């Protein structure tokens, strides 16, 4: 019956990791503009690296998650094109972040900002996805 | 400190004071290598190879030394075996018949720990071993503690130094700080399995 | 195979074969056999008083009482005559061939006891078909609990005799299965202008209520027979298939099991391959 | 197993490794002369149709030798006697067949050169040749009232379809 | 054990049988063939004896050694072993299914997947032909002790085994093979007629054996005494067989002479048909004995059983025994003249139930209340999965 | 169809990355090597689980760790006769893990079906060919789900007119 | 030039002196030593004494001595007497697989990282007959997978699985005299963490001194290449690549790497000092009189590189870390290759080494 307790759950090692958010009125005013590119790139800002609030996270990758909802297909390339490696890396995980919540066809589009990224950022990218310890 | 022997035919707990043996606090385990080969029989029975307790015995201690080991957590090693095919091995018999074995590797071993399975009265190995220690004169008690060696033919199943010493500290947690997380900490076990 | 057989293999080869010694001349070997078939019957057939030269053939159905509520004792008297006996303990009727008194061509009776099952069943169809013939509207309908948990209802009409079968699936991949059988039948119409009309109801029973059984796993299915179904030239045939649909229903739902375990075996091998050409 | 030889004494006679066995016959050769009224050559002709099928065949002692070699004999009559018709043209064709000289021990040919000694000099050569040329004419005697039918002009087939079958998978020829 | 019996189905390479549990015959036997030929195509198929010519279907044989070759064609089988030749409604009985010693854990995976998830049966029980066989024996007169340790010797369609048993289980690694079975007596005896009997249509010629083979044979004591009786009172002894040219419809008249007892001696002189393969069944038997655990072998040569019908010739079991016999006190002769102990009981079992031993077995054991307690049923399938089946604990 | 290509595009290259492992002998017992994704005990070893949709329905998880990945994936299942063709598909394959070596035994919850390929199989296998079949998989799933339902519509289409052409 | 000793991976391989002779344990207990042989290989030796998976194998040049280690927590040290090897047991004290070992520039002790979460320093005593060791202990919190040795023979780059490359001293007094002074600091009592990387990212599967050990670099599974200098404030250069991982990284000169892993080709990437950043130069594997033959194409693992499976293993074949001339690489296909970087210079004219 000792058996029951998990000492391993207190053990001098067992790893311990080491230990913002856009603005949304920006990334409105681009959108309500129709500013695409300039959405984009505020919605990637200042990303919410290091906070225990989910709900601050999930703020951010919905603020994303709309401007990325709002393109026409035949406009995401250019505008994953202006973006940096640290963009591109950013964006992948908001893509990723996308992928948990299909709704409406939003899957879709999600689909192609993914193929863009990918072009862009290469398999590389999606690497930083899965071995990131602080994520959005 | 404490000589954990078992061989096929025994299993014995000696702790040594300061160079010599005191009889006194000597303890026997009614479990052993040939008993581990017969639960092996019995699982590999359930598994649909009917091996005869004499015919075969000398094949099922060989799937035995080749592919058993100790479970370290058991429910968590019966996930593995229910959910997942990485536990599975091939055997080759006498004969070139290929049987497969899988979670009857960990659980044939299991006998040590938990007797009540073969039908043997008492505590299993680890229990057995703190006991033999929580009777000994309160400080001699850390010097048998950290000199717990391993001894025999039937010690040498991978994971076995790994599975006493969590079920040491499980013991120690609830029999000696009565639930106490926080000053277990300093609770200092390291069985060493020497390569010889 | 994909009707059903209505004759039972087992009673015609063992009397075939002790009719063959019986005209061979050789000496009666004892005979005793206790077997099944469709639906709960239960079939003996053995040496009355250890005579081995005389054989009888016994059927057992729970549900006899009802067919025998609707013109069944009469309708075994026509067909049997004095082959009918009483009926052994633990059967509802008997049939009894003395090896030393047949008919000079065993045919037609070799046949006719393979039907037993059949000719249990006939008398409560015969009746409701005659009812439709002669106009007699408004009868009371026929209650036939042919296995535990599974019922037929049997109704005349002025111008059409219905049939309900009301049948348990017991497993949930049968019901998706015989739904889709079902539709079939419903639709089959359009390939037979002239066949009986078959409607279909999941879980409910028709509202033509009563004590009738309602579950996820349970379905209704009519049928309407019509005038060229039920008249005299045609019943025989008629009650053939009829009586034989629950059972066909049933056989080919596991058959179409059988059927896509062929083509998973077919996948599994082929991703088994792929798998296996992957290794360098 | 397969039939083997009683009549061997610890004190009979052996010409090579064979054993020279009393025979009682109406022929000329160095078999010894039998009081009892059953030779070799009756043994070999009782046990024939058993022993024709066996592949395999321990020699105990030296009569075992004698009796294996009548044994194939046996069937080199039978090979001869299967396709002519009347007793007559039979036991002539059995003087013949019985006459030619048939590779003995030591000779390619003879088969079982691992199994019999071959003759130490000349004198035992002409014994061994003679003796088994006794057998052969003694046998393929007594053979020939067997194999045909009392009422005549008949091969009995109960003993010519043995032809085929070789003891031991071996020829004389 | 309700109102319905369980179904017993056997399978074998050569035929299989089938019918309900309390019969003491099966009610079908039928060879283990299925002959075929989109839509309902699969259904197109014929078995048993129907299967053997017809014109325009492929004959195949899904059990090979027996073990099941061809899942796809086995299952098919099954369908109309189930519901045209038993019909049995498969969701209201029981079944028992046999298996060969050494069949895999697996391959009863398979056969239960088969049985509950195309056929629904609410219970199912695998049993090794092996144990049926010594279950039939019980039903002998030379049997006061029921016992499930003894030797199994089953003479099936292509070789005859040797299998030994104790409580309850096959010693498998104890299992000798013998190269000789009912065909090879039939093809020996075609042999020996062909050389001596004119006028079997060369097309007739194996029906013409198996013919004489089934109606004429059996085992003697002793080869040369067996041939000069034949040699004297051939009125006695030789038989005649007349037949049938299936193409010129013309009869054909032959003797029937030592084939009758030769045919069978192949088995205790394997030399005489096989040129690769000479120890006698006795031999082969013996060998198993020694092979198996010490405090075993008294057990097992005190009940030695016979299974299948290359076994059941006149005097099989008398011959086996006495030649067995033979053997060990020849053991026991070299031992005790070589510096005593006590002689070897050997016992050879026979009885009525022989040729189908297996089905009769498992007939008996299906009838039984016990038979139910030891199936598998339908919610053991699945709520902890077909790997329920890998295990049939034997019971009686 | 129009999104199956993008859906299928986007797995692969998650693969491409989730399969990079080591052999990796375990951290919290003496001389055992177990798959990190499915023993879990040390947070280090782990990767950062994700998802890729096709749509509400359809979904593939990955599931990385240095040591193995789990890929789980919900496969699309429209009428009541495709979700239990499916489900049996799914079932009759993991009865059969033993045999596929890369097939879990039970689906992790929520999904259809749920491969476990670790480092042994990379060590074995051609890594690219893997992520090839996972791919394959998903495209032939869907294929022989929808095969197996039309050879049920065409049987009972031929049983009912059998049964009814026959009055 | 590629050459395929088994199908199954090389774990880990080790050169002798004169690059004439190459230790590999073939996936097993065992480690297999070839020889050339005109030009073709030959087994000579067979090494079997662990009792589980070999891991690590080293080869000290002058002293002609292999050590290796295992997950059965062994190491042993091969010493060759004759025309055998015989093993020497260095008890390791530890309770999980070992997991790399490396000898020192000096020969005189070798470290071995496990999943004890330790570096074990080892060297052998002239007075008790055996080799002993001292355990290098925090801020290790993981398994540490890959290890080098400064030139100093006391500085000692570990990277591991809490993410971190890191330095430490190794400094033994009883082996050796105290150390100089370095760039990386002044005072290393033995154990002294001197550097470690900071942000936490990636697995750090390979690291490498530069030739005269002021830089440090790393590769890790965030596919980043990373490099240090001492020489500038231990500032911290980072490359993120765009393809899979690699397992593997080595100095061609002092401003010169190459590196390989998981894409299965070997790639170059350059540090400018003065800017102070990682450039991408590379892929090296791309598909005389006798050279223009055979590259002929014909009339008639489907992947355009050497290896078919993960690269796991770069070592410096001559010209050492400095100016290096040739390197090998072995890799989870059981396949090793030789690469000239003369040749590949040569064959890739958009090439620029430095």
């Amino acid at each position: 019956r000792f058996r029951k307790v998990d000492v391993g759950e207190y053990d001098e090692n067992k790893f311990v990791d080491e230990e913002a958010g856009p603005d949304e009125g920006e990334v409105d005013s681009c959108l309500r503009q129709g500013n695409m590119t300039a959405a984009l790139q505020a919605a990637l800002k200042n990303p919410p690296i290091n906070t225990k609030s989910q709900a601050v996270k999930d703020r951010a990758g919905s603020i994303v998650l709309k401007v990325l909802i709002s393109f026409k297909a035949n406009d995401i390339e250019k505008a994953v094109q202006s973006l940096d490696k640290n963009g591109v890396d950013l964006l992948m995980k908001y893509i990723y972040k996308g992928f948990e919540s299909p709704s409406d066809n939003s899957s879709a589009v999600l689909l192609q900002w993914h193929e863009k990224a990918l072009a862009a950022g290469g398999v590389g990218s999606i690497v930083r996805v899965l071995t990131a310890r602080k994520t959005v | 400190g404490v000589v954990v022997d078992s061989g096929d035919g025994v299993t014995h707990i000696c702790p040594v004071y300061e160079g010599f043996s005191l009889p006194h606090l000597t303890r026997r385990l009614d479990i052993a290598g040939r008993d581990i080969t017969r639960y092996l029989i019995k699982l590999l029975l359930l598994r649909g190879y009917a091996f005869n307790h004499s015919a075969d015995f000398e094949t099922v201690r060989m799937i035995k030394e080749k592919l058993c080991y100790v479970g370290y957590n058991i429910e968590q090693e019966q996930k593995l075996a229910l959910e997942t095919t990485v536990l599975v091995e091939s055997y080759t018999l006498p004969d070139g018949r290929i049987i497969k074995v899988g979670g009857e590797r960990f659980e044939a071993p299991e006998a040590l720990f938990q007797p009540h399975l073969i039908n043997v009265e008492g505590v299993g190995v680890a229990e057995l071993l703190f006991n033999t220690i929580q009777a000994a004169d309160i400080d001699t008690r850390s010097e048998f503690y950290k000199h717990i060696v391993l001894s025999g033919g039937s010690t040498m199943y991978p994971g076995l130094p790994s599975r006493l010493e969590r079920e040491l500290k499980q013991l120690y947690l609830e029999r000696v700080l009565k639930g106490d997380v926080e000053k277990l900490s300093k609770f200092k076990i390291r069985i060493e399995d020497p390569p010889r | 195979m994909i009707l059903l057989e209505v004759n039972n293999r087992i009673i015609e080869e063992t009397l075939a074969l002790k009719f063959e010694n019986a005209a061979a001349g050789n000496k009666p070997e004892a005979v005793e056999v206790t077997f099944a078939d469709f639906d709960g019957v239960l079939y003996h057939i053995s040496n009355p008083n250890g005579d081995k030269t005389k054989v009888m053939v016994s059927i057992s159905l729970k549900f006899y009482k009802e067919l025998q509520a609707h013109g069944a004792d009469e309708l075994l008297k026509r067909v049997y005559g004095s082959y009918l006996v009483n009926p052994e303990s633990g059967y509802n009727v008997s049939l009894l061939y003395d090896l030393e008194n047949l008919p000079a061509s065993k045919d037609s009776i070799v046949h006719q006891a393979g039907m037993l099952k059949r000719n249990c069943f006939a008398s409560v169809f015969e009746k409701y078909f005659q009812f439709q013939e002669e106009g007699k509207e408004g009868e009371n309908r026929a209650v036939i609990h042919y296995r535990d948990d599974e019922t037929m209802y049997v109704e005349s009409k002025k111008d059409r005799v219905t049939v309900v079968f009301s049948t348990v699936f017991k497993d949930d991949d049968d019901v998706v299965i015989g739904k889709v059988f079902m539709q079939e039948f419903k639709e089959g119409r359009r390939a037979s202008h002239t066949a009986p009309q078959v409607l279909f109801s999941h879980r409910e029973p028709p509202l033509e209520d009563t004590d009738a059984a309602v579950g996820d796993n349970i379905g209704y299915i009519t049928f309407v027979l019509f005038p060229r179904h039920t008249n005299a030239s045609a019943r025989d045939n008629t009650i053939n298939l009829i009586h034989t649909f629950r059972d066909y229903l049933h056989y080919h739902i596991k058959c179409s099991k059988a059927y896509i375990h062929t083509r998973m075996r077919a996948k599994t091998s082929d991703f088994l391959k792929v798998l296996n050409r992957a290794r360098p | 197993p397969a039939y083997h030889s009683s009549l061997m004494d610890p004190d009979t006679k052996l010409i090579g490794n064979m054993a020279l066995l009393p025979i009682r016959s109406q022929f000329k050769g160095p078999a010894p002369r039998e009081t009892k009224d059953t030779d070799i050559v009756d043994e070999a002709i009782y046990y024939f149709k058993a022993n024709v099928f066996f592949k395999n065949y321990e020699i105990k002692n030296e009569a075992d030798r004698t009796l294996i070699y009548i044994t194939l004999y046996i069937s080199e009559c039978l090979k001869k006697l299967q396709k002519c018709n009347s007793k007559s043209q039979g036991e002539k064709e059995m003087y013949t067949l019985g006459i030619t000289n048939f590779p003995i021990p030591g000779e390619p040919g003879f088969p079982l050169n691992a199994i019999y000694a071959k003759p130490a000099n000349k004198q035992e050569d002409e014994v061994m040749r003679a003796y088994l040329q006794q057998l052969r004419q003694e046998t393929g005697l007594r053979l020939c009232e067997k194999v045909f039918d009392p009422q005549n002009d008949k091969p009995s087939k109960w003993w010519t379809c043995f032809v085929k079958r070789q003891f031991m998978n071996k020829s004389l020829s | 054990a309700g109102r319905l019996p369980a179904c017993v189905v056997d399978c074998g390479t050569g035929y299989t049988k089938l019918g309900y549990a309390g019969n003491t015959e099966p009610q079908f036997i039928i060879p283990s063939c299925i002959a075929i030929k989109k839509g309902v195509d699969d259904l197109d198929f014929f078995i048993g004896d129907e299967a053997i010519e017809k014109p325009t279907y492929a004959t195949k044989w899904p059990i090979r050694h027996g073990i099941v070759e061809d899942w796809d064609l086995m299952e098919r089988f099954m369908e109309q072993v189930i519901f045209k030749y038993l019909r049995a409604e498969p969701e209201d009985h029981y079944f028992l299914l046999t298996e060969p010693p050494l069949n895999t854990p697996e391959n009863r995976e398979y056969t239960a997947e088969i049985m509950f998830e195309s056929f629904n049966v609410p219970g199912l029980y695998i049993a090794v032909q092996a144990v049926l066989a010594l279950a039939a024996s019980w039903t002998s007169r030379q049997v006061g002790e029921r016992t499930l340790t003894g030797t199994v010797i089953d003479s099936g369609d292509g070789v005859t085994h040797v299998i030994p048993v104790a409580e309850g289980y096959v010693i498998g690694s104890c299992i000798k093979h013998i190269p000789i079975a009912g065909r090879d007596i039939t093809y020996f005896i075609q042999q020996l007629l062909r050389d001596r009997e004119v006028g079997i249509p060369p097309e007739q010629s194996l029906e013409t054996a198996k013919a004489v083979k089934e109606r004429y044979s059996y085992v003697c004591p002793d080869l040369v005494k067996e041939f000069n009786k034949y040699d004297t009172d051939g009125s006695k002894w030789i038989k005649q067989y007349t037949g049938i040219n299936a193409i010129s419809k013309k009869e054909f008249s032959i003797d029937v002479g030592y084939e009758r007892f030769l045919g069978p001696e192949i088995f205790f002189h394997p030399e005489f048909a096989n040129p690769d393969f000479t120890q006698p069944i006795s031999e082969v038997v013996d060998e198993v004995i020694q092979n198996c655990p010490i405090d075993v072998r008294r057990p097992l040569y005190k009940n030695i059983v016979l299974s299948g019908g290359s076994t059941m010739f006149r005097d099989f079991g008398r011959r086996l025994q006495r030649d067995l016999k033979r053997t060990v006190d020849a053991r026991l002769k070299l031992s005790e003249e070589l510096s005593k102990p006590k002689p070897i009981d050997v016992q050879v079992i026979t009885h009525h139930m022989q040729r189908y031993a297996v089905w009769f077995g498992g007939s008996m054991l299906a009838s039984t209340p016990e038979f139910y307690q030891v199936c598998h049923t339908k919610k053991d399938y699945e709520e902890i999965g077909p790997s329920i089946c890998r295990h049939n604990p034997v019971f009686g | 169809t129009a999104t199956l290509r993008p859906y299928l595009s986007a797995v692969r290259a998650t693969l491409q990355a989730a399969l990079c492992l080591e052999n990796f002998s375990s951290q919290v017992v003496e001389r055992h090597n177990k798959p990190e994704v499915e023993v879990r005990s040390s947070k280090e070893l782990l990767l950062q689980p994700v998802t890729i949709s096709r749509n509400e329905k359809e979904k593939v998880l990955i599931e990385g760790s240095i040591n193995s990945v789990r890929v789980s994936i919900a496969v699309k299942q429209a009428d009541e006769i495709e979700k239990i063709l499916c489900h049996k598909f799914m079932r009759f394959m993991m009865m059969r893990a033993e045999n596929f070596f890369i097939l879990r035994r039970k689906p992790v919850e929520g999904y259809d079906i749920s491969f476990l390929i670790t480092n042994f199989h990379t060590e074995q296998m051609y890594k690219h060919k893997l992520v090839d079949f996972v791919i394959h998989f998903m495209e032939e799933i869907d294929k022989e789900i929808s095969e197996m339902k039309l050879s049920v519509n065409a049987r009972a289409r031929i049983v009912a007119e059998e049964f009814l052409k026959n009055f | 030039a590629y050459h395929s000793f088994l199908v199954e991976p090389i774990s880990c391989h080790a050169w002798n002196k004169d690059r004439t002779q190459i230790a590999i344990c073939p996936n097993n207990h065992e480690v297999h030593i070839y020889e050339k042989s005109g030009n073709k290989w030959v087994q000579v030796h067979e090494l079997k004494e662990h009792n589980g998976q070999v891991t690590g194998i080293d080869w000290a040049p002058d002293s002609n001595r292999i050590v290796t280690c295992g997950t059965d927590r062994n190491a042993y040290v091969w010493t060759l007497k004759g025309r055998t090897w015989k093993p020497t047991l260095v008890i390791l004290r530890i309770n999980r697989a070992a997991r790399c070992v490396r000898w020192a520039p000096n020969e005189k002790k070798f470290a071995v990282g496990s999943g004890s979460r330790v570096i074990s320093i080892c060297y052998f005593e002239q007075e008790n007959d055996w080799w002993v060791c001292k355990h290098i202990k925090k801020p290790i919190r993981s398994t540490v997978l890959s290890l080098d040795w400064h030139p100093n023979s006391v500085l000692l780059a570990a990277g591991s699985c809490d993410f971190k490359c890191r330095i430490f001293s190794a400094y033994i007094k009883e082996v050796e005299e105290r150390p100089a002074p370095t760039p990386w600091g002044s005072k290393m009592p033995f154990g002294e963490l001197m550097f470690e990387s900071s942000s936490s990212c990636g697995w750090v599967h390979g690291v490498c001194f530069s030739a005269n050990g002021s830089r440090v670099a790393w590769v890790s599974h965030d596919s980043t290449v990373c490099l240090a200098d001492a020489d500038k404030k231990m500032a911290v250069a980072t490359l993120a690549s765009e393809t899979l991982p690699l397992l593997a990284v080595t100095f061609i000169t002092e401003s010169s790497l190459v590196a390989a892993g998981h894409d299965c080709f070997p790639v170059l990437f350059t540090y400018d000092s003065a800017a102070g950043k990682l450039s991408f130069g590379g892929r090296l594997d791309v598909p005389t009189a006798r050279e223009r033959f055979q590259n002929l194409d014909k009339k008639a693992a489907g992947l355009d590189s050497l290896h078919k499976n993960s690269v796991s293993q770069i070592s410096v074949l001559s010209g050492g870390k400095a100016k290096c001339s040739q390197f090998c690489t072995t890799g989870m296909d059981g396949g090793m290759s030789i690469w000239d970087v003369r040749s590949l210079e040569s064959a890739l004219k958009d090439l620029k080494i430095v």
